[PDB]
């Protein structure tokens, strides 16, 4: 199996589209007074994470173009030190996207299952505290992941983080769906596009986009660490760039199933 | 002024027939919901029947579903209630009432003690 | 009952007595107010942005 | 320096 | 006997109708064709004032056209300085359900009222560290809807008990009671000369009330449903009523007859607040369509739209110098609009 | 930038501090509108619920259940005309509608009032907790054998108890049939027109019952949960 290359046009196009969408989301939140609750601060944070993923990969794509082409032959030393910054940016945005997705999920769970005490335990100050804590921990982890890269435990740390934040998100959303199923059963018992089907579609999308857009990359990392010479793994590792494209397509999809599934932002976007 | 002048009424033997008519003037007749509200002697104001803007929806009460019928035409500003097979309980004053707001399915204060958009009333007596 | 209708008639007979005036000069009192105050109404003719406390 | 998109493509 | 009184009332009604239909030689549409159109009057949100938690139901400017009071269903009056978006006073209330506010011309007093059936008069200029409840006028049977000061010791109120009243503050008692409304009163507007005042109620009816005689003066019909707002023309020679049938109308008090009917086929939602600019040439009206429309009072064309609220527009008021326009809505925002050249 | 502007911004800052400290309390409470009529045990519901608590047009009862605050508003001493002041209650969590089940005369008036509440604009998102008060009176009335309910509602001779009914021990089937017939009269109006934006929760309450606060707690929980589960596109 041979290493797979893909055109830089893919990275550039996805970066532009995703940056457009996420800037649109953040402006749509800022241009509407009724939407300064804790639930939209997390959406803005997720838009920031997605746009950083996109623009970081776009800059590194343009620079791969500038280096592979003979134009402006850079010194060998420059490219390494000036790479580490872009790769740190990608790692920071990568981790922060997962952490913001889990933040949205935990907030929704608290909203449903702690329904009357929600406003007494999720003040806006607490929302911003959690947001800034997420971003600082993501930054420190990103820099210590790139700087200390060839070490073995940096990959294992990422694999554990992602699998934890996959199964936790799954449990939260399945619990919410089962509760909604129970409620719909208790609405059908009244004296006189099924709701179970609607909830199932929503949960399958929210979990399947996450899996089929992030888990290929971390499966790649597991294969890198564990099985580096058996051809049962080399053919999977051959597609690095495709997995990166999956992550950037997730950055495109995310401000479309979380921020545009609300009529408030929908009508704000329609107005603007 | 919202004027609802009523016709019909009088004394009819039990098991009789009548046609109460309420002619309306001073407002757009088509875009309103209307009702009948009767007041028996020694009793409060209660609700008999209801018809909507275009006449598609007709509703009554339990003690009326088999005898009285509600109708309305829009070209002539009139509301009709046809009464038959009456009972001694039917003897009452009758008022044709208009729901307060146009283009709404809401009828608040139709049976109120005091109401601006109500008829003066027609007496229907049954022996 | 009777007293209420009597009061209604007594107040209503006041109403048919007031000295009405024809509209063509009851609508010329207006349309002359505007012609005399159109040069001092900020919203109808906007003020220059210098002497406008709202910027 | 061997350069490429992101990192950890190999080990 | 009672039917005789009914016939007498019918005869007086017919006489009134005929006399009114006599002195109506020209409709205002015909005698305003030569008038040049207003054009298009656009306005922009110069300031937006935030701090209210719930719906805003009332809003009144002051005599200096700088400070304005606003009343919200969270039990709060705020006295904003629209020049700088500051807050000068924030008075909590005893009853969290308030539907009206005022602001005394001297600047020393504000008023509030609501479903508690009490008019609370708050004293502002005291200079010791707090804002005290100067008086609590009580005696109304239904909810208050609008109260407006004549001076520092005389207030007028309109209630849901189908009445209006003139109260003396220091005394505390009602000096006069204005009765004659079949339905509950929604809005009252005091004359520029403080000599009469007009009131419009849920029965499709508005009237003048003579303050110093306690008696009604004229009556006006023409609407199909509740009258929700009322305001005097810059002189006590007209007033505009916006009703719940999605129509505005202009009533004179010399001709004693409708003058214009502002409406559109599209408009189906009702009307909440009306006000006039300081020329009699810009009638501003809020709607339940989450927007406010500008109207001109001599041509019955829109000649202006004013949107920007996420919910029902519940307040409206121009300044005494004509420089601004405040709109309060159910989204808890106070938008101070001004035009531009 | 004088000293006057400094004092003004200090005043604005202190006032905004108070506004935030008050917003915390405001958004942490739930407001409920209590409606009914004279014959309903509404006063008894208010009075017997004054337990563990932390002229006039409005009466306000504040009660705390499991460290959650509830404000309940009873509209006393106002005219019958209600089409104007009810608009003030579009932000409440629920409308507690109390009905005399053991009246058989004014019960159609109660249905018409509830229909007006349900179909009213400005109230198309506010759920109604429906209390069918005075159950012991109904029990004794349809047990003694006078004042047949068939004569006021003719859809009763052809009504069988819904299979999902849960009679209390020591209760006749006829009491159960009437008790659920009235609930069905109300729920038929409930589900006829209103979309999934709000729901009606019925309870067979009694005047002396000592559990109404817990019911309001549970159905307010359900209301918030259903709202938020519809916003998430579940449910
Ligand atoms: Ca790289």
């Amino acid at each position: 199996c041979e290493q797979v290359f893909i055109k830089p046009e893919v990275f550039l196009s996805l970066g532009i589209v995703s940056l457009l969408e996420n800037i649109l989301v953040i402006l749509a939140v800022v241009r509407n007074g009724n939407l300064h609750s804790p639930m939209y601060f997390f959406l803005c944070s997720l838009a920031v994470a997605d746009m950083l993923v996109s623009v970081s990969n776009a800059l590194e794509t343009i620079m791969i173009a500038i280096v592979h082409s003979d134009y402006l032959t850079f010194e060998d030393q420059f490219i390494q030190h000036m790479d580490n910054i872009f790769d740190s940016m990608i790692c920071i945005s990568l981790v922060a996207s997962i952490c913001n997705l889990l933040a949205i999920a935990v907030d929704r769970y608290v909203t449903i299952f702690y329904a009357l005490r929600y406003h007494s335990i999720m003040t806006v100050r607490k929302a911003l505290t959690l947001i800034v804590a997420i971003w600082v921990c993501c930054g420190v982890c990103g820099v210590v992941f790139i700087v200390y890269s060839e070490s073995k435990m940096v990959i294992v740390c990422l694999i554990t983080m992602f699998f934890a934040m996959m199964l936790l998100m799954g449990t939260l959303y399945v619990h919410m769906f089962l509760f909604a199923r129970l409620h719909v059963k208790r609405i059908a018992a009244l004296p006189p596009q099924h709701s179970c089907m609607k909830g199932a579609v929503t949960i399958t999308i929210l979990l399947g986009v996450f899996i089929f857009c992030w888990a290929p990359f971390f499966l790649h990392l597991v294969l890198i660490i564990t099985c580096p010479t058996n051809p049962y793994c080399i053919c999977y590792t051959a597609h690095f760039n495709t997995y990166l494209v999956l992550i950037m397509c997730n950055s495109v999809i995310d401000p479309l199933i979380y921020a545009f599934r609300s009529l408030e932002l929908r009508n704000t976007f329609r107005e603007i | 002024q919202v004027q609802l002048q009523e016709s019909g009424g009088g004394l009819v033997q039990p098991g009789g027939s009548l046609r109460l008519s309420c002619a309306a003037s001073g407002f757009t007749f088509s875009n309103y919901k209307m009702n009948w509200v009767r007041q028996a002697p020694g009793k409060g104001l209660e609700w008999v029947s209801d018809i909507s803007q275009s006449g598609a929806s007709i509703s009554y009460t339990g003690s009326v579903k088999g005898r009285f019928t509600i109708s309305r035409d829009n070209a002539k500003n009139t509301l009709y209630l046809q009464m038959n097979s009456l009972k001694p309980e039917d003897t009452a004053v009758y008022y044709c009432a208009r729901c307060p707001a146009p283009f709404t399915r809401d009828c608040f204060d139709v049976t109120s003690t005091t109401y601006a958009y109500r008829g003066q009333g027609t007496q229907v007596t049954v022996s | 009952s009777i007293a209420q209708a009597r009061k209604l008639v007594e107040q209503l007979k006041m109403e048919a007595n007031i000295d009405r005036i024809k509209v063509s000069k009851a609508a010329a009192d207006l349309m002359a107010y505007c012609e005399a105050h159109a040069k001092e109404d900020p919203l109808l003719t906007p003020v220059p942005a210098s002497e406008n406390p709202f910027r | 320096y061997v350069m490429g998109h992101f990192r950890w493509d190999r080990f | 006997e009672l039917d005789q009184l009914r016939q007498e009332a019918e005869q007086l009604k017919n006489q009134i109708r005929d006399a009114r239909k006599a002195c109506a030689d020209a409709t205002l549409s015909q005698i305003t064709n030569n008038i040049d159109p207003v054009g298009r009057i656009q306005m922009r949100t110069r300031r937006t004032l935030r701090g209210h938690l719930a719906k805003i139901y009332a809003m009144h400017w002051g005599t200096d056209s700088r400070l304005l009071v606003s009343a919200s269903q969270d039990g709060k009056l705020i006295i904003w300085d629209s020049y700088t978006t500051n807050k000068v006073h924030a008075i909590p209330l005893r009853s969290s359900w308030v539907m009206t506010c005022a602001y005394a011309p001297s600047g020393n007093y504000v008023a509030c009222g609501g479903l508690d059936n009490i008019c609370s008069i708050y004293n502002l200029k005291t200079r010791e560290g707090n804002v005290r409840v100067s008086r609590e006028l009580a005696g109304h049977t239904g909810y208050l809807s609008c109260c407006r000061f004549l001076d520092d010791n005389q207030i007028v109120t309109s209630s849901g008990d189908t009445t209006c009243a003139l109260w003396d503050i220091e005394t505390g008692q009602q000096t006069t009671t204005f009765t004659g409304h079949t339905g509950d009163v929604m809005s009252l507007s005091l004359a520029p000369d403080t000599r009469l005042f007009v009131s419009g109620a849920c029965d499709a009816s508005a009237k003048l009330w003579d303050v110093r005689e306690g008696m009604c003066r004229q009556t006006f019909t023409g609407h199909e449903s509740d009258i929700n707002a009322i305001c005097f023309f810059p002189n006590g020679n007209a007033f505009a009523t916006g009703s719940d049938d999605a129509t505005c109308r202009l009533f004179d008090l010399r001709a004693d007859q409708e003058l214009m009917t502002y409406s559109h086929d599209n408009i189906i939602c009702g009307i909440t607040s009306v006000s006039f600019s300081k020329s009699g040439r810009l009638l501003l009206a809020g709607y339940d369509d989450f927007n406010c429309n500008v109207w001109d009072a001599l041509k019955a064309d829109r000649a202006g739209v004013l949107a920007g609220h996420d919910n029902r527009v519940s307040c409206l008021g121009v300044t005494d110098d004509g420089m601004a326009v405040a709109t309060g809505s159910w989204d808890s925002f106070l938008k101070i609009w001004n035009g531009s050249s | 930038l004088s000293a006057e502007d400094k004092a003004a911004v200090e005043r604005s800052k202190m006032i905004e501090k108070q506004l935030q400290k008050d917003k915390q309390v405001y958004r942490a409470t739930h407001r409920l509108l209590l409606l009914g009529a004279d014959n309903s045990g509404k006063s008894t519901i208010v009075k017997q619920m004054r337990i563990y608590h932390v002229t006039s047009g409005i009466f306000e009862t504040k009660f705390q259940v499991d460290k959650v605050n509830f404000h309940m508003f009873d509209v006393g001493a106002q005219r019958d005309e209600r089409r104007k002041w009810i608009q003030c209650f579009n932000d409440v969590t629920a409308i507690i509608f109390v009905v005399d089940s053991s009246d058989y005369n004014r019960l159609q008036e109660a249905l018409n009032d509830f229909k007006s509440i349900w179909n009213n604009r400005w109230l198309r998102t506010i759920s109604v907790i429906l209390f069918l008060n005075k159950q012991d009176l109904l029990a004794e009335k349809v047990l003694a054998g006078k004042s047949k309910i068939e004569d006021y509602f003719p859809e009763f001779a052809r009504y069988t108890t819904p299979e999902d009914a849960t009679p209390e021990p020591g209760e006749d089937p006829r009491v159960t049939r009437a008790k659920y017939f009235i609930r069905d009269e109300f729920l038929r109006i409930s589900t006829a027109s209103g979309d999934g934006r709000h729901y009606c929760y019925p309870h067979f309450t009694c005047s002396v019952d000592t559990e109404n606060a817990r019911r309001i707690f549970n159905d307010c929980r359900d209301i918030i949960q259903r709202m938020h589960l519809r916003q998430y596109e579940l449910l």
